[PDB]
């Protein structure tokens, strides 16, 4: 419903830069980037507390990030590599509640 | 007062910071608010002023609240046609005026408008020289439209250059241990700003911006800037 | 509080059956129970889609679970182990939105 | 008279990987009843809805039974009845259009005529269940009712109920058996048997397992017989 | 002597593939690879019980390893990135005793 | 009476293994034991034999114990002049010896012995064998292994084949595999089929020796005649 | 046994003052105290380079320490809190070898 | 007679960031001690070795004491003396050189007084009074007792600091409650000398080096020396 991901599919090329966009409607301070793996659930990569802020999550090597607007939060693969392929989500959230979007299938060869 | 040159222990050490250097970098990597010729519209606290400046880049804001060291500073600029330049933040920026367009926050940055300019389309260049491990490896020049100008506008220009040329701050960490930007007002007056952020794990943006609330202007035809830098090993 | 957790602080003994409740306000279908290990964001233990339903997450071993009611969904440790000492978040579920509650930390001496 | 299954007819639990608690929930101390009720409403052609109110917890003020076909619904929709069956909640729906969230439950056939159907006095019919594990009839037991004509379902649901308590027929996470089915054998020589285990795979659909009770199959409490056949494999 | 890692210091290039190497004299069966994290001490990337076992540890993402022989156990960064700059330490063990190597400074531009 | 092929239900899935597939890979990625024209030099137990083969690659061992499927099977080759091909483990590898210049090095396997005399090509010409590879029910490719042996162990051919598929098709990576599932069928000419599961068992551990044990049979095929195909399955989109 | 700790499992209430002991047979100048903790390598609390001496680890905070002999070195927790509950490793050590003890479970109620 | 420290000649506790226990230890009911003994062996030329066994625990059998030089040890080498200093172990280096790999060893500086002639009669003991100052106002005093006429400054310094440790928290394990301190010795004979109570600044404390000051083997007239201890608080 409330936190759109661009692109929605996307295969990329051993050694490119991929940039996934996460846009949201409710003007929440907080935003996060999780990669689902299998028998892994969502592990967190980077999060952020407003325009200008980004923090390490649990798996954070590889990926840079950046929150230029309120509404918009980008994850970035410094140099795409096979092992970064996954299904990637973000969320916004005021306090107790979270709000995800529907996944980005990234496949890298 | 001329506060002295820092020796190793005064200087924040990048290897002792474990958050995301991208968050220092945000504040400098082509990032700033700037308005020419404005009068303030309303205040929050006693010691700050609010303007309608909007975002020339993104749609981030319609309203800016620069906060100054005391209310006399904001008594003075309260109804002045001014010039705003400096480096703005949103994590933790809260002020009160309704009277959804957006809002951002900084410290200082003000210059009286009338008088402070160059009488055609001209600008002003300010050399900065750069020292890595006591050697002068690189020197370069910065630019501005004003004659008494803030030490803030010139810090932001100079770090903007080094982020991109010398990779001062990268997302993760930085190629540098210590770093401080020293000013050399032409009267002996010699202030510095420590360039690395305080050690630990988060970094308070609005607390690092705050060293600037002084609104310390300088003179762009005469000032000298020194960036002093260290690298450490493997 | 459209998610409540009794008790908030439990201390238990090795080999002991321990149950942890959650009530949720709102008649939502989906509920989730996760354990927070730091290093690990939230891994998911057992969720459910309905009164009666329950389904293993990624790390269910050593755990049972139970929806009697739309409101109540609760997690159970058959014979607690020191290993199961962690802090326990349970949520209720919209669609894309989640609502956690405030957690429940537990110690198996 | 459907005929006795062989190994490839029957569901191996060692091929189920989801949670057996989900099977178990349906048969541990779980059943809807009322005694003397008239259909007050309806959703689709082949269903009848009552006002029956969650016995134990507070889960439901009205019940939707789903029979085989619309001239089964018809058959009872204004007859005074008796209701007993297993109940599900995952994926049960009925937009009656009167909201205020009234809880609602769903269930298959399991509906019997009220008048004449009850044994006169005190007395309840005892029904005998025989149990075969690995071919040897290692236990038997009885399970009781009060309707002379009682749904196969009704007596299915007491048998599995007991044998959860007595044999851990079902557990949360697996079961002690590899296959199980439960044969009824009527006096008229009729036999039918239900698969007692979840289909293979990493999920269990309650809505659908239970659709077996679709038939409203009735059996004569006093003379019907019942057999549970359970094998094992490993430890 | 006892554990000699190779090389001692090394520059890699974003996206390149780097191999660090550990040699041991004590002829034992366990050899370990750790990454040193300001903030969480020595972490375990991967470990090994004998020739031809690698196992994972706490921090294994971004890496894989191989045990060619009793003496040598080496770690492999599949695509060096600036986030993998650290000192990495190898050791060998019998029992309660660990026997470490001098270190390896990795800088990744 | 050949052998009931696996329904997918009946085959290890590889998303159910959370450990390290290098531990499986290690086995088939250019890694074999081989010696031609030798005899057992001792034994450990009833059912195994000890050849002093030495390592010709790394310098990892210098006697091989291979462990056969019963006392008879070893009673048999106890004393044959033989050849040896097989994949070999170290972790949990144990045997009393002679231990010469308690060092040398010591490795272990299961199966891989063929008599020597007569089991060779006269000719000069080694025999090639053909593998065919089906990803999701298409023949995607096929290719050719090659042996010096008439009667050649099913083991020898299986390693040459996975050795291939790892290098061509990435059969076993380091974290996981691109293949949710896989198995390898042999089709003797005598009409007989026997296949082997190509994926590790569910878990986070991997038993190199439990796994290798399946070649203890010492099964033999015919190199001239024998047909192999390998049957893989991505589970993906 | 040549690095011995003590008690081997202890239970404590918030605010009490708890002393973990540790005796080495080896004779090493140097010995060390860490804890075990989800999302954290073994972390160093205080070490010692002889009788008399102790130094701050990386997390020396809310612990005191004590080297009265060559063989003794004690952690000390002066007003215990719930945070200080963990598993605790002594370790004596000689050049590049560490010679761990077996561990102390501690639970601060 | 040295001048008498000003705030800036003083080590401050707050510029020390190591572990203050490491200090409290040299002086918390801790010291060597021996009556009527004669050196048994020598290591470097400026030092002497004594067969003194550990009283409290079982920590040493040889002690090596290092004095200003080779003369001063030749003065005592052969003498039958008393002993008493504050000992250390971390970098205590002296070679047995007959094997005895196996003997527990410890080290000091000074603490030597001849024996014959230096004692009172019958276990009689002579009080030395110490006065204490906190923020330039006298707070408490107290007596310390020694069995020697001529007693080394080290000895009564140890007893003095030993007492304020237990009564006032002189030192703790992490810091000190006071910011600076020194103890001054006034002799009948006009002489004054002070020694800094507090460790060099930083995060290391070198216990060897701090005790080196007790090298010179100074001695006072017990019966008539005056001690004050001068403290400021945070």
């Amino acid at each position: 419903a409330a936190v759109t991901q661009s692109p929605r599919n996307k295969v990329a090329v051993t050694g490119e830069k991929v940039t996934l966009s996460c846009q949201q409607t409710n003007n929440h301070n907080n935003m996060y980037w999780y990669r689902q793996d299998t028998g892994h659930g969502l592990r967190l990569i980077h999060y952020s507390y407003g325009a200008g802020s980004t923090e390490k999550g649990d798996i954070p090597d590889g990926y840079k990030a950046s929150r230029p607007s309120q509404e918009q939060f980008s994850l970035i693969l410094e140099s795409a590599t096979p092992s970064q392929t996954s299904v990637y989500f973000c969320a916004s959230g005021g306090g107790g509640t979270l709000y995800f979007g529907a996944g980005t299938r990234l496949s890298v060869l | 007062e001329s506060q002295p040159d820092p020796m190793p222990d005064d200087l924040h050490k990048s290897s002792e910071f474990t958050g995301t250097m991208g968050n220092m970098k945000y504040l400098y990597d082509d990032h700033y608010v700037s308005a020419t010729k404005v009068k303030s519209v309303d205040k929050f606290l006693a010691h700050d002023l609010i303007y309608n400046i909007s975002d020339k880049k993104l749609k981030n804001y319609d309203k800016v609240k620069t906060e100054l060291l005391n209310e006399d500073l904001a008594k003075k600029y309260k109804d002045e046609v001014v010039d705003v330049y400096g480096s703005n933040y949103y994590v933790n920026c809260y002020f009160s005026s309704k009277d959804t367009g957006g809002k951002t926050c900084m410290y200082g940055g003000i210059t009286k408008h009338e008088g402070n300019h160059f009488d055609n389309g001209n600008l002003q260049n300010v050399l900065v020289r750069v020292y890595e491990n006591k050697r002068n490896t690189i020197s370069f020049e910065v630019q501005t439209d004003k004659k008494s100008v803030t030490a803030q506008e010139l810090d932001i220009k100079a770090r903007n250059f080094l982020i991109n040329k010398k990779n001062l701050y990268e997302f993760n960490s930085s190629p540098y241990e210590t770093g401080y930007i020293k000013f050399i007002e032409n009267n002996g007056n010699t202030f510095w700003y420590d360039m690395m952020p305080a050690p630990g794990d988060k970094f308070d943006q609005s607390k690092y911006l705050m060293m600037y609330n002084d609104n310390k202007t300088v003179d762009s035809k005469s000032v000298k800037i020194e960036v002093h830098l260290t690298t450490k090993n493997g």
